[PDB]
RNA sequence: AGAACCUUACCUGGUCUUGACAUCCACGGAAGUUUUCAGAGAUGAGAAUGUGCCUUCGGGAACCGUGAGACAGGUGCUGCAUGGCUGUCGUCAGCUCGUGUUGUGAAAUGUUGGGUUAAGUCCCGCAACGAGCGCAACCCUUAUCCUUUGUUGCCAGCGGUCCGGCCGGGAACUCAAAGGAGACUGCCAGUGAUAAACUGGAGGAAGGUGGGGAUGACGUCAAGUCAUCAUGGCCCUUACGACCAGGGCUACACACGUGCUACAAUGGCGCAUACAAAGAGAAGCGACCUCGCGAGAGCAAGCGGACCUCAUAAAGUGCGUCGUAGUCCGGAUUGGAGUCUGCAACUCGACUCCAUGAAGUCGGAAUCGCUAGUAAUCGUGGAUCAGAAUGCCACGGUGAAUACGU
């Protein structure tokens, strides 16, 4: 299948940023390397922490890294026990004096990456995909989310052939530019096959 | 007081002035015939001044930049019609029929991917 | 034509040419470098040029100074 | 052109003489979208026409063009497996359009020096008819009358 | 993308400062129409992998040697995957 | 003298950053001519949309670089205070040169 | 989005086997910066200096060397196991689900009709009533005006003038880009079931989705990509791995596609002369100046960029020459002699100089695209990149013909 990627198309219209930083073309290639390099360690450390997303930025020979999360307790911990260890290694990789922020995302079902990580983590547990997809659906209109849909791709119940079998409930306007569409792609690490997890979440009109 | 009118034609910005004096044409500190306008688009500058009682009516100073030959020529055509604000909204009503007040919305088309230039799809082998 | 001022050659092969003059010529030397050019001092000395299989015995002659070593070993075998 | 009927857009007239007929004529002669070099040939041909024949300026080419107007043309049917030619009355807008085309196409086949001269020689032999355009105008007419059956 | 070729690349890039850059001042000003001696041209027995325009300039994430833009420092496939996930600032669908 | 040239990528970010610098300067001081719009450089790239084959299908990209110029004509010792370090930088680059 | 080494996988040789790269154990050595001999190089074998931030003495973190097993490694196999992404039918207007009803049931109805539209667009009707995907709208750019702003941009009214916006100064305007207005069949006329809509006119810079782009439904072809990456299984594992030199990827009795340059007087050649936009630039673009016929070389300001640089845009136009020929048409091919990039131009380059001047004189059947700033033609720039575009992407100049019809 062929579609426009919901997150990228909505950058100009109704998303804030995945990167607010400015840089000149001389150091842009080396700066963009360090932004993906820090996330490789950070996503590994915040795998069990259930990270939604993080915003990289570098205000004039510095670095912030605004970290959102579903679970603020495991990220912060007691005082700055787990905060100082994260901030230390970011300064070493980036090669600059690093700060750190905190942010609690209320209603984790509303985020795409949190629901995508929730569904794909159950695939290693070896539960039925029909129920795993439906558990995301069952709490849709209860708290926020005016529309939502989920799609799985290949290896459905350990089958020999690759099926899709997507599911939808509510209004998911995919090509309406003004509409707020939250989306993120995820993949499974299961030893019986690779299952892709796509989830489209619609919050509101404006 | 001076009398102003802009006009343009295919990315060719012009600036027309009109005063009551002599009929000499000054364009970029140069004469009308010495602005090389011999072939097609020779009198498109004086196209909006065709159907008027003229004899030797007006001074004019015009300066145009951007585009080529006909782009700069057609900018002066539309530029003078806006500069008729000395005569105001009376004489424009007859000029509506000619369609020189109409700014032409036709612009050069962008180049497209998988096409040679904007429309031309490159040929392919048989069926 | 090429190489601008000065005839560019390899260092290791220049020592083999000086070996052939000082210590004297014995047999055709097996050289992998095709980059060097023939000189007057290389006249009357047996050399051998590699070309994807084995070194071909190329005999050096007075008028070969104008061309490179690589020209005299055809790489692609035909017929 | 199935649903959408056209607006028939009007080109601008000839800036020297004021003939809208010659504005279409210069466009047929034009190759590679060069209107400047096109009219230079056309004006050079028209000056030699009126000088040689000794007639007026505007009506020299008009009477020459009037002689090369086609009376009728045919249209290919392809309905029931057999190709039928049906004669139809050409419109005044299409009449001079095809006439101006066959003057340039007839002049293109000549072996003379300049495009101004060879086209002027075609205009010279339009009034009294020995040329290639006057041979080109009568082609469908020989097929016509026989094809009057289909109407 | 064959991690040995990236290991060969990391070697290739790491020799640019040592053998050349500093000591590549030889042949630039020295080998010129001055005052000849050919002993400066006999300094080219160096390892050669240090060469200033030797590297293919592979993509930093995967190691594809195709579609490498100097601006982003990534291959064409990784440009679309990155750009649609944001990350490059002020980047969106180009239409004019 | 007080020639300050900015850079920002977003279609509307610098418009609010170049607003706050104006009313801070002109209130206590005087003059302050205002923000010059300046021509936007647009670096247009094009890359292949498919990982294999497909010459006809591609994706186009652009990065608009919007510049601004402050131009304060009045160098007073009061207006230089409360200018530096109340910018609250949102990734907008600032430079102090002729 | 670019095979001269490298890239590069593949081949003939020369080599290494816990390996080039990563974790861990034991043991020694700071790492590293110096040089010489041998070899094509990978590399072994020496002579130097150095021996640095923690250490109740078993040691550390960086890195190097040796040895032992878990392993590392695979651009190898399978896109008839897959993820991700993509072509095409198609920017075609369709494709479905809740409840309800119909038939015993597959299914139907909704979404059968009557008008209308680019469109399942909208109206009326209906055993269906609603909802959702798609379409449209929202968006970027372009056509116009107003407000905000006046440097590096611009020069009217003023003067000072080396006749250069160049220098006060003036801020109008062009240009530039933040925020707004405006175009909604709404104002009017006619037709139409009085509704939708259609035709025409007025106003307006732009009238019936304004032009163009982004935007590609549910699914199909077990379509393409295990070779970008990720990844199931399978297989090699002192080798299908790894390092290095050279070679090949550029071959040649052939066939086809996609482009460029032509067969010329709407043109060639020479002199003179006028008008662009979009860009890119610090390991960079390179004035001005001098040298060379030239490609370029040396010297060498300025600008991280509305300033400075590439950049003297060409068609076109003003005179003259050529007057239908295989020619001052065309440039292939070959020889001699050069420059540039780089360790390196022989296989296997770009570009220049002199000379040579194949075929071809409008191309068989057949076949391809395009409906307006379009076809076509003439130039410029960028990405790739040390250095190789006639490809590709981006931009502008000149600028049509013909649409009766299905
Ligand atoms: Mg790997
Ligand atoms: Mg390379
Ligand atoms: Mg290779
Ligand atoms: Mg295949
Ligand atoms: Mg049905
Ligand atoms: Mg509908
Ligand atoms: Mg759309
Ligand atoms: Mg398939
Ligand atoms: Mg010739």
């Amino acid at each position: 299948g062929q579609k426009v990627h919901p997150n990228g198309i909505r950058l100009g219209i109704v998303k804030p940023w995945n990167s607010t930083w400015f840089a000149n073309t001389k150091e842009f290639a080396d700066n963009l390397d360090s932004d993906f390099k820090v996330r490789q360690y950070l996503t590994k450390e915040l795998a069990k922490a259930s990270v939604s997303r993080i915003v990289i930025e570098r205000p004039a020979k510095s670095i912030r890294v605004t970290i959102h999360t579903a679970r603020p307790g495991i990220v912060i911990g007691k005082k700055g026990e787990d905060v100082e260890k994260l901030r230390k290694v970011v300064a070493d990789i980036a090669g600059v004096p690093a700060q750190i922020n905190i942010a609690e995302v209320r209603k984790p079902e509303l985020d795409a990456k949190l629901v995508a990580d929730s569904i794909t983590s159950q695939l290693e547990r070896r539960v039925m995909f029909r129920r795993a997809m439906k558990r995301a659906v069952q709490n849709a209109m209860r708290l926020g989310a005016k529309g939502i849909k989920v799609e799985v791709s290949g290896r459905l119940g350990g089958a020999e052939i690759a099926r899709t079998e997507w599911y939808r409930e509510g209004r998911v306007p995919l090509h309406t530019l003004r509409a707020d569409i939250d989306y993120n792609t995820s993949e499974a690490h299961t030893t019986y096959g690779v299952i892709g997890v796509k989830v489209w979440i619609f919050k509101g009109e404006i | 007081n001076q009398y102003y009118g802009t006009g343009r034609r295919k990315s060719s910005a012009a600036r027309v002035f009109i005063k009551p004096g002599n009929g000499k044409i000054v364009i970029n500190q140069r004469s009308l015939e010495q602005y090389f306008g011999r072939e097609t688009a020779r009198m498109v500058v004086r196209q909006p001044l065709e159907l008027v009682d003229m004899v030797e009516k007006l001074d004019l100073y015009i300066t145009v930049k951007g585009g080529g030959i006909s782009g700069q020529a057609g900018a002066i055509r539309h530029g003078i019609t806006r500069a008729l604000m000395e005569y105001d909204e009376s004489l424009r009503s007859e000029l509506r029929k000619a369609g020189f007040v109409t700014r032409d919305a036709r612009q050069v088309e962008r180049k497209k991917v998988g096409l040679r230039k904007a429309r031309r799809r490159p040929q392919f082998s048989k069926r | 034509r090429s190489l601008k001022k000065g005839p560019f050659i390899d260092l290791h092969l220049l020592k083999k040419v000086e070996k052939a003059v000082e210590s004297g010529d014995k047999k055709p030397l097996r050289t992998w470098s095709r980059r060097s050019t023939i000189f007057p001092n290389m006249i009357g000395l047996t050399i051998a040029v590699h070309n994807g299989r084995q070194h071909v015995p190329v005999f050096v002659t007075d008028e070969m100074v104008g061309h490179k070593l690589g020209e005299f070993a055809p790489t692609r075998t035909y017929r | 052109p199935r649903r959408r009927v056209i607006g028939q857009r009007k080109i601008l007239p000839d800036p020297k003489f004021g003939s809208e007929l010659l504005a279409k004529f210069v466009n047929i002669l034009m190759v590679d979208g060069k209107k400047s070099t096109a009219e230079s040939i056309v004006y050079s041909a028209l000056e030699t026409l009126a000088q040689r024949s000794g007639k007026s300026e505007l009506e020299a080419f008009e009477v020459a063009l009037e002689n090369v107007r086609p009376t009728v043309e045919v249209k290919s049917r392809r309905v029931g497996g057999s190709t039928y030619q049906v004669p139809v009355e050409v419109r005044p807008v299409r009449r001079n359009a095809l006439a101006m085309r066959w003057i340039v196409e007839a002049a293109r086949k000549r072996g003379d020096k300049s495009m101004a001269l060879r086209l002027a020689n075609e205009l010279s032999d339009a009034a009294e008819n020995k040329g290639t355009a006057v041979k080109k105008r009568e082609d469908v007419h020989r097929m016509a009358e026989a094809n009057k059956a289909f109407a | 993308a064959k991690q040995s070729m990236k290991a060969r690349e990391v070697k290739r890039v790491a020799l640019a400062d040592k053998y050349f850059a500093k000591r590549a001042e030889l042949k630039a000003i020295i080998s010129d129409v001055n005052a000849r001696w050919n002993a400066v041209l006999k300094l080219q027995t160096l390892p050669r992998d240090s060469s200033p325009s030797r590297q293919r300039n592979r993509c930093r994430q995967t190691g594809r040697p195709h579609g490498f833009l100097r601006k982003f420092g990534l291959s064409r496939i990784k440009v679309r995957e990155a750009a649609m996930r944001g990350e490059i600032p002020g980047l969106k669908k180009a239409s004019w | 003298r007080i020639r300050i040239r900015l850079k920002a990528f977003d279609h509307r970010l610098i418009d609010q950053a170049t607003a706050e610098i104006v009313e801070t300067a002109k209130r206590t001081g005087a003059q302050v001519r205002g923000p010059i719009p300046l021509p936007t450089r647009k670096e247009r790239f094009t890359v292949l949309i498919s990982p294999h084959v497909n010459k006809d299908a591609r994706d186009q990209y652009e990065i608009r670089t919007h510049l601004r110029l402050v131009d304060i004509v009045e160098p007073t010792e009061k207006t230089v205070d409360a200018l530096m370090r109340l910018d609250l930088a949102a990734g907008v680059d600032v430079q102090i040169s002729l």
